[PDB]
């Protein structure tokens, strides 16, 4: 009964915070800092390893910028889904955790849209939903055929690999990210383009869910880079950058380089935080540079880990593609830098809510030298 | 009428008497058709025919959406509770059920607190 | 559990890597293993049953 | 003959792409005098053959 | 010669047809959003039936638990999607005609 | 088939007709009137006159409505009532009462389809109100049934919901849950306290009012049949073995409560079912669960 | 609880006898089947009657008398 | 899972557990190698699940019986 | 085959989560209760519990004051953190009693 | 008067209940046809049916 | 055997009817009949409670939700009939292609028991029951706002 | 062909079997637990089948009416022991168990 207590504590904690927030709901404290702190303390009870500690760090940072009890509760639900995804041992754990996370995305997207923004937000949420239903239905149908043929539910199968490919958003399963994340709030797009990835990478690495095929990462790298170069809108540039990078990361993760993907996801989170939560031109420039991979910033270390892993596998086509695609991506990032300081006078809203943004910019600048041992 | 098709299903009984007896049998609950839903479908057909006969005889001569969603989710919660009542529960099965009920009562409390249960809207 | 599980390190070092699924099935469900009876024992026992039946001590194979 | 299946598949994917783009634009609500398949089949066939 | 082999083949054909009709039916014959979600439900039901069939074939409870999971998740997904559809329809501008029919 | 179906359907038809006669006989007695005496002398034949006359009336061709759904609604109700009674009296289904619960959730379709036939903006709200009442008090009925299954075990000790086994023993512990089952049964039959219709239906807001022939006949007959089924369920679950006298007495009780209680507004009854009946039924469930086996 | 324990005891007593008579009936039927199979396969060369499908464990018949479709 | 429908365990749980035990005994440094060593146990589990060999045997017997009957 | 008889009252059941490990150390208690585990918690762990409780009271008050509900937040946060740390300490002590983890002090203190 | 209508309902349902009870007890052969049966009881009834048919075949 | 075959074959006609019909209200009615046919298929595999579950959750509750939405959003979709002979045969061809030559397995019959299902759901498999409850809570909270 | 008495009969003689036939019951249980194959357990199956049939025959002579009456009562009440207490007590008195 003692092993069960560890899991039970999380539920008890979430329920009591939920009912406390409901009972103590008032206009005087719309930003429930106390509940945010209780949720952060609660999520420390699920840290068991280093990946769980990274999941906690990212969830806490995401929770800081959500406003209101409701949004923070749905982030805790996302965290619970992510924690269970890492521990999934068969098809049922994978399906259950990922579909719960999809539900939390649908709610978070819906509750962060203004009345004037409902026409486009609800359309993008509906398109995301229908595509998610296609993915889940094909997954469960194939899983049923596999369970019937083999008699057992084994997470080492092509069915799970293709499903996790959809979840990562590589090859041709990246369009939901483009459609949904363009029409949603900047914070929601940022937290759901980084945090979910860690769980999928952990599942792939731990459950041996790798394929010999390199076509999907090669496709994601080239499509993402070319689409980033041809995209007029800045949201699309940022969205396609993640497609390209996660394609390369997928290629690296299939070959067993788990440590490098777990370090990359953390650096990418810190790099994306300042560009997405744009308030200052300088913070945004340092973020764009880190995503680009410029050497003085922590982004260089993250890209270096992936490139270093690529040279070990000794696949020439991947290295050539990587160099050319990286150059094409660099042109898009230069476009972003040009738009801020070299095109026209820029005036932005004074949204002075830089919770972890200053810390992230500092961590990007300063972190390169401490983490130099990795590369 | 489902019919056994293998010797093992027929309790390794040989002959063709058994096959004929099985095929021409009547639905009896204390024989080979126990817990059978075939009578229910015979009842559905009889009821439909009776209605069709009556129907044809003369011819010759936002709150609602909310209640629907809450109903569906509470109904699934009750569907989960149905297996528990169908077992002789132990102390640990009781506490799992209590956690489930606590989660349901929390969702109910949220509905009450937020004014969904009131039907003024 | 059946669907979820986490891994921790052993400080003592006695416990080692084995299939988690096998260990779980052994602990929760258990493995039933059966042998095959050697022919000589079976032949003697069957002959004994037949001998008793011929003597008439044993009852009928079918009641009616 | 062993290696052409790849080229044929790529040609079929390209032709299906272009045919879909043409089909999507055509309006369901308005009745069309012409047969859509007769318009679309050359696209796919020609692309596959050339590839 | 074997009824069960014939019945198994018939079941496999039927279930596969129902799955493809659900997944590709509403998109093929362009329909409203409400029909797309109904066909998605049909597909999920087909998969859950396949799991129940497998559980009966292998005398195992895993399919029955996956199937209850499908029932729960599918209903939650439908409820959320229908809420989104209503919200989308209430915000439609006068010019927009078939707002629900995206595939037009 | 079996000869039993005849022995079930025919008594249901006779009984429903006299249920209709009883409704007015009791209401007259309460209001110092007398049972109808111009139809005949004994008064036994009074319902047959109404049914036979309703047959004679000239059919009206359907207007601005789909023909299929219009025909379907009577067939659906006449099917549910038959299946219910024949699964209540002629089956051994281990979870038979759960099947009855499923058959009671399908009664919502007939009302909804009738509302759809009107295709009126007001009628859309009126049907939504009726279905809201049925689903809201069906949830409470489901929780009450859960309470019924904790106390119902068979001789072999296997938990189940066989109507014969629940009927075999009478448990006074369940009586607190029988009161809720009785209030919900009143709600599901749209009796006076929960009779939102009548006030809304004075004007043609929408309801089965549209039919005026064999279609209207089956609906009213089904209404009484469902009320009698609820009375049978109250007898079988909370009052022991099936007794014809008890079923009739419970129906009479329904009529009495109807007469003595005013109707409720839409918000009031729904607020009763969600914030009053449901917490009570959940407390009774948790209490029975905690008592143990 | 006491009636249930009585019924369980009785059933646990009857189960060995019912399984023993089922096993014996199975054995006579399988013998008859193998006799017919050998008769049919006399012409075919390189055919061994009574070959073991499973090397070690006994394979029970998938279909059983107890489980009959509800409909 | 591994649990049975009525009670006990699945119809072919023991065969799978046999194969898992064989893999546990093996000392091969990779899972692929161990599966190669324990392939015969997997063939037994697959055989119990689908009875493919018994179906083939029955098909051959039926076909030969038909040939004899026609002659 | 024949269906095995099932006793409804005694149907085999197990908890969801199982620790797959043989006890390295002696088993003081095979199945410790909550109170037994709580009674075996070390003094240092109780000190950690009290330090956490005080720190979370101060942090709760600080965060609550921005929303005009300092006292309520302080008490809730204290209770929540104390409860979680206490459950963690009890889980560790139960594992020590079961012999999974080092129990030198535990065996000596309660023979 | 409520009593005559009530009596007719009571008597009609009593007659129906008696008719179904007797009919079933005549065909099924026992008053316990409706009682709940578990897997073991269902298998026992099935075995009894097949054994009776075997006995009939053996006798003739 | 005929009844099982008829139900299995019918499920295809009831699925084709949903997509072909142009009325959203009528499509739900065909889906309801499909759900009932699925309940009857489940009865042939030996499941009673599971088949009850499908009808309760889908027919009893989900269909009501679909009708509520359809009434609120009512649109004029009787524009034109586009069911040309060419389109239907192409659809039936796509269906036949996808649903052909897959691995088939002998039809099984398996008696189910609630005692075992309840025991497993609330003991060995308690992790699933609570995550499902959390999913329902997530849906409740998100749908109501 | 191995056959044993009908359900009602087996229930009526169930208490007697464990007192009188202990040897065969234990043997069959042990062999069945040890060996899966039905041929391996054929002697013990034959033994317990013959023993049960012999018990049925000696009960049929010693207490013909009492057994028949109990078996009919059990069959009438759907194999429920509780409802037949009087007949069971009479049959047990007429034919004592454990010799
Ligand atoms: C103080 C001592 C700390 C020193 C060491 C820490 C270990 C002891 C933990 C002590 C706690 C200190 C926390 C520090 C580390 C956190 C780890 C941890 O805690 O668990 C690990 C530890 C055992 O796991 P393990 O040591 O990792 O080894 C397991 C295996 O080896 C398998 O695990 P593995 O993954 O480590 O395997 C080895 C791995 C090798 O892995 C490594 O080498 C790891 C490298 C370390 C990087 C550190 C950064 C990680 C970010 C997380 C930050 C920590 C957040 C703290 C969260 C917990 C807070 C307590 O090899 C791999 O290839 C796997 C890939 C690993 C990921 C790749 C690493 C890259 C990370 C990203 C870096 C990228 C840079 C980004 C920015 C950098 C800028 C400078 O677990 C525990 O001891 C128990 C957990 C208890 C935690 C909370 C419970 C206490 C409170 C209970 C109730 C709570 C409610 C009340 C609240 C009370 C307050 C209000
Ligand atoms: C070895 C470390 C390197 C590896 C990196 C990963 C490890 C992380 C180590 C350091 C983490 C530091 C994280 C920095 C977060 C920055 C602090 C912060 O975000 O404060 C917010 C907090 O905002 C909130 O929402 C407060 C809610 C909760 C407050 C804190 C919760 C505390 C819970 C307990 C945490 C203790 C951990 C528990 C046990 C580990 C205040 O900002 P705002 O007021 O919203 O806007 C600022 C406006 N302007 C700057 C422009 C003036
Ligand atoms: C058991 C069977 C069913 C139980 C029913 C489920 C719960 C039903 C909801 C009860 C709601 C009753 C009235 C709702 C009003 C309310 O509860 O909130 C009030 C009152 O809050 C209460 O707690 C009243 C007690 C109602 C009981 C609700 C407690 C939680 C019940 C659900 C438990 C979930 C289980 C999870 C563990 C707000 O509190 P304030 O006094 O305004 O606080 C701010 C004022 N101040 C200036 C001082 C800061
Ligand atoms: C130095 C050791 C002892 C310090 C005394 C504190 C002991 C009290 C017990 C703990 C209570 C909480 C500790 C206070 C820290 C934060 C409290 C706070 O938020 O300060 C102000 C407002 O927020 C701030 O000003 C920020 C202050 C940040 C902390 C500055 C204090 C630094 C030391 C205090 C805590 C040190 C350790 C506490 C004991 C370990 C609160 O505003 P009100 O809710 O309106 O209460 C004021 C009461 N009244 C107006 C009615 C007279
Ligand atoms: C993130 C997780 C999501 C999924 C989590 C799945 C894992 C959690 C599953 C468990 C849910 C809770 C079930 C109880 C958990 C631990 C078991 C337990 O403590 O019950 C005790 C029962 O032991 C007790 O101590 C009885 C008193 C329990 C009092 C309360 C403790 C459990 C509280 C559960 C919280 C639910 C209450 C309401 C929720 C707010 C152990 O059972 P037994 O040992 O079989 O019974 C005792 C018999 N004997 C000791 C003699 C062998
Ligand atoms: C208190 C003891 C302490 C122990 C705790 C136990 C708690 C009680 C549990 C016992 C279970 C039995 C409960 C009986 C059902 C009554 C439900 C609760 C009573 C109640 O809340 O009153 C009204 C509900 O009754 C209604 O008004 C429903 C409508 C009634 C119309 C039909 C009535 C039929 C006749 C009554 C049934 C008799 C059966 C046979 C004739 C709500 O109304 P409210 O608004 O005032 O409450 C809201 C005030 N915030």
């Amino acid at each position: 009964m003692w092993e069960n207590l560890w899991y039970l504590d999380i539920l008890i904690n979430v329920l009591i915070i939920t009912i406390f927030g409901l009972i103590s709901c008032s206009s005087s404290a719309t930003k429930s800092y106390d509940l945010k702190g209780c949720f952060i303390i609660s999520m420390v009870g699920g840290v068991y390893d280093i990946p769980s500690a990274i999941l906690w760090c990212l969830a806490s940072l995401s929770i800081l910028n959500f406003n209101g009890f409701f949004a923070s509760l749905f982030l805790v639900f996302t965290w619970i889904s992510n924690l269970f995804a890492m521990q999934s041992l068969n098809f049922l754990g994978i399906y259950l955790a990922f579909e719960m996370q999809s539900l939390c995305l649908l709610v978070l997207g819906k509750i962060t849209a203004n009345e004037n923004q409902r026409w486009f937000a609800y359309r993008g949420l509906l398109k995301y939903l229908v595509l998610s239903l296609i993915a889940g239905s094909i997954f469960i149908f194939h899983a049923s055929s596999s369970y019937l043929q083999s008699g057992v539910m084994i997470s080492d199968s092509l069915v799970t690999y293709v499903f996790l490919l959809f979840k990562l958003g590589v090859a041709p399963f990246h369009m939901y990210t483009l459609e949904l994340f363009s029409v949603v709030s900047r914070h929601v797009a940022f937290v759901f383009s980084t945090l979910p990835k860690l769980s999928v990478l952990y599942l792939i690495s731990n459950s041996n869910i790798g394929s010999e095929c390199v076509w999907w990462g090669l496709i994601s790298l080239w499509l993402g880079s070319i689409s980033q170069y041809q995209s007029v809108f800045v949201r699309s540039i940022l969205l396609y950058s993640s497609v390209a990078e996660i394609g390369l990361v997928l290629l690296v993760l299939q070959e067993g380089f788990s440590w490098e993907a777990f370090s990359w996801v953390s650096i990418y989170f810190l790099s994306l935080s300042g560009v997405w939560h744009a308030n200052s031109k300088f913070v945004s420039a340092i973020s764009v540079a880190s995503i680009a991979g410029l050497p003085p910033f922590l982004g260089f270390i993250g890209k270096a880990q992936i490139l270093k892993s690529l040279v070990s596998i000794n696949l020439g086509i991947l290295i050539f593609s990587s160099i050319l695609a990286a150059t094409i991506s660099f042109i898009g990032y230069l476009r972003l830098i040009r738009l801020m300081y070299l095109v026209s006078p820029v005036k932005w809203k004074n949204n002075k809510d830089s919770s972890f943004i200053n810390w992230s910019t500092w961590m990007l600048t300063v972190g390169t030298l401490p983490m130099v041992y990795s590369v | 009428l489902y019919n056994a098709m293998t010797p093992a299903q027929r309790y390794f009984v040989e002959g063709e008497h058994v096959v004929q007896a099985e095929a021409n049998r009547d639905i009896l609950f204390t024989q080979l058709d126990s817990n059978s839903y075939l009578p229910v479908l015979h009842y559905v057909l009889v009821g439909t025919a009776l209605g069709v006969v009556f129907l044809v005889l003369p011819l010759l001569i936002v709150s609602f959406y909310i209640v629907s969603i809450m109903y569906l989710l509470f109904d699934i919660e009750v569907v989960y509770l149905i297996p528990y009542v169908m077992t002789n529960a132990t102390e640990y099965m009781y506490w799992v059920m209590q956690t489930f009920v606590a989660i349901l009562v929390g969702g109910f409390f949220y509905e009450w607190r937020m004014g969904a249960l009131e039907w003024r809207e | 559990s059946s669907l979820f599980g986490r891994t921790e390190v052993d400080p003592t070092g006695k416990n080692t890597n084995r299939n988690h699924q096998y260990l779980y099935n052994l602990k929760v469900l258990g493995h039933k293993t059966y042998t095959r009876r050697d022919p000589n024992e079976l032949q003697k026992a069957q002959a004994e049953v037949d001998t008793l039946s011929a003597a008439g001590r044993l009852g009928p194979l079918s009641p009616f | 003959f062993n290696n052409v299946p790849l080229m044929a598949t790529v040609g079929l994917l390209a032709g299906a792409h272009e045919a879909f783009l043409h089909y999507e634009r055509t309006p369901i609500y308005g009745k069309r005098t012409y047969n859509i398949i007769k318009k679309l089949a050359p696209i796919v066939i020609n692309k596959t053959a050339y590839a | 010669h074997n009824d069960a082999e014939f019945l198994g083949a018939v079941y496999n054909f039927s279930i596969r047809s129902v799955f493809i009709t659900g997944i590709l039916g509403a998109v093929y014959w362009r329909r409203n959003l409400i029909t797309m979600l109904l066909c998605s439900e049909i597909a999920f039901i087909a998969c859950s039936v396949n799991f129940l069939y497998a559980s009966a074939y292998l005398n195992d409870m895993a399919g029955m638990l996956f199937s209850i999971t499908i029932t729960t998740i599918s209903a939650c997904e439908t409820a959320l999607g229908l809420a989104l559809c209503v919200g989308y329809f209430q915000s439609r501008a006068a010019n927009e005609v078939e707002a629900l029919n995206l595939l037009k | 088939m079996n000869l039993n179906i005849i022995m079930t359907v025919l008594p249901l038809l006779v009984s429903v007709a006299f249920l209709t006669l009883s409704e007015r006989a009791v209401m007259g007695s309460l209001q110092r009137r007398m049972g109808p005496a111009v139809s005949g002398a004994f008064g036994i034949l009074q319902p047959f006159w109404d049914g036979f006359k309703l047959a004679v009336k000239e059919p009206i061709l359907p207007a601005n409505a789909a023909a299929g759904i219009f025909y379907a609604a009577p067939l659906i109700c006449i099917c549910i009532c038959v299946a219910s009674w024949c699964t209540l009296l002629l089956t051994d289904l281990s979870i038979g009462g759960l099947f009855l619960l499923l058959l009671s959730s399908l009664a919502v379709y007939g009302v909804l389809l009738a509302g759809y036939s009107c295709n009126s903006k007001y009628a859309f709200l009126g049907c939504l109100r009726s279905v809201s009442l049925m689903i809201s008090y069906e949830l409470v009925i489901s929780v009450v049934i859960l309470c019924v299954i904790l106390e119902t075990r068979d001789g072999n000790g296997f938990p189940c919901l066989n109507l014969t086994e629940t009927a075999s023993q009478t448990k006074i512990i369940l009586i607190p849950a029988g009161l809720l089952f009785y209030i919900c049964s009143l709600a599901e039959s749209k009796r006076v306290p929960f009779d939102l219709p009548e006030a809304e239906a004075e004007l043609v807001a929408g309801y089965n009012v549209e039919y005026s022939s064999l279609g209207f006949a089956v609906f009213f007959v089904a209404e009484y049949g469902n009320t009698l089924l609820m009375a049978a369920l109250i007898n079988i679950y909370f009052l022991g073995k099936l007794n014809s006298a008890l079923i009739a007495a419970i129906f009479v009780s329904f009529i009495w409560v109807r007469g003595t209680l005013p109707r409720y507004r839409y918000d009031m009854f729904m607020q009763i079912g969600w914030k009053s009946l449901l917490p009570v039924a959940l407390a009774l469930y948790l209490a029975q669960a905690s008592l143990g086996y | 609880r006491l009636e249930a324990e009585e019924v369980y005891t009785a059933r646990s007593i009857l189960h060995p006898i019912l399984q023993a008579e089922w096993d014996l009936r199975y054995l006579e039927h399988q013998r008859k089947e193998r006799e017919d199979e050998a008769k049919i396969m006399k012409d075919v060369p390189g055919w061994k009657v009574g070959e073991a499908t499973s090397r070690r464990r006994w394979l029970p018949p998938v279909e059983s008398f107890d489980v009959r479709p509800l409909i | 899972s591994g649990f049975g429908l009525q009670s006990g365990t699945a119809r072919c749980y023991d065969w799978y557990m046999d194969y898992l035990k064989c893999m546990d005994e093996s000392k091969a440094p990779m899972i692929t190698l161990r599966k190669q060593e324990c392939s015969e146990w997997l063939e037994d589990y697959n055989e119990c699940l689908h009875r493919d060999k018994l179906k083939l045997r029955k098909l051959l017997i039926e076909r030969e019986k038909n040939k004899q009957e026609a002659a | 085959t024949w269906p095995k008889p099932i006793n409804p009252y005694d149907v085999p059941s197990s908890p969801a989560y199982h620790r797959l490990q043989e006890p390295s150390y002696p088993v003081i208690d095979k199945d410790p209760d909550f109170w037994t585990a709580v009674s075996n918690v070390r003094k240092e762990e109780w000190g950690t519990t009290a330090a956490v409780a005080a720190g979370t009271f101060v942090m709760g008050y600080y965060l609550g004051a921005k929303g005009h509900t300092g006292k309520a937040s302080a008490y809730f946060t204290s209770f929540l953190a104390t409860k979680s740390i206490t459950l963690y300490h009890a889980y560790n002590s139960a594992d020590r009693l079961m012999g999974f983890k080092e129990n030198s002090r535990e065996v000596v203190k309660n023979v | 008067y409520a009593l005559p209508s009530y009596v007719i309902v009571s008597a009609a349902w009593a007659a129906g209940f008696w008719a179904i009870d007797t009919y079933q007890i005549y065909k099924e052969g026992k008053p316990s046809w409706n009682q709940n049966k578990d897997q073991f009881q269902r298998a026992l009834y099935r075995r009894d049916w097949y054994l009776r048919r075997e006995q009939e075949t053996i006798g003739m | 055997m005929l009844l099982i075959y008829i139900m299995l074959s019918n499920i295809v006609v009831l699925a084709l009817s949903v997509v072909l019909t142009s009325s959203p209200f009528m499509a739900l009615m065909y889906s309801i009949l499909l759900y009932l046919n699925v309940q009857t298929i489940l009865w042939s595999l030996g499941y009673d409670f599971m088949a009850l579950i499908y009808a309760l959750v889908y027919v009893g509750a989900l269909a009501v939700l679909f009708l509520f939405v359809v009434m609120m959003v009512r649109i004029q979709v009787s524009t034109l009939s586009t069911k040309t002979i060419q389109s239907v045969l192409s659809w039936l061809a796509i269906i036949l292609i996808f649903s052909y030559g897959d691995v088939s397995f002998s039809f099984p019959c398996g008696a189910e028991s609630l005692l075992n299902f309840g025991t497993q759901l609330y003991s060995s498999c308690s992790d699933l029951t609570l995550l499902n409850s959390l999913a329902l809570t997530i849906a409740l909270f998100g749908s109501l706002v | 062909v191995a056959r044993v008495p009908y359900s009602h009969e087996l229930y009526a003689m169930a208490k007697h079997i464990v007192f009188r036939n202990e040897k065969e019951h234990n043997a069959i249980l042990e062999c069945k637990a040890q060996h899966d194959w039905p041929e391996d357990c054929k002697p013990e199956s034959e033994a317990i089948v013959r023993a049960t049939n012999k018990l049925f025959q000696d009960i049929m002579q010693k207490a013909p009416e009492e057994f028949k009456d109990y078996a009919k009562c059990l069959d009438w009440y759907g194999l429920k022991f509780s409802k037949c207490r009087e007949k069971q007590a009479a049959f047990e008195a007429a034919f004592p168990l454990s010799e």
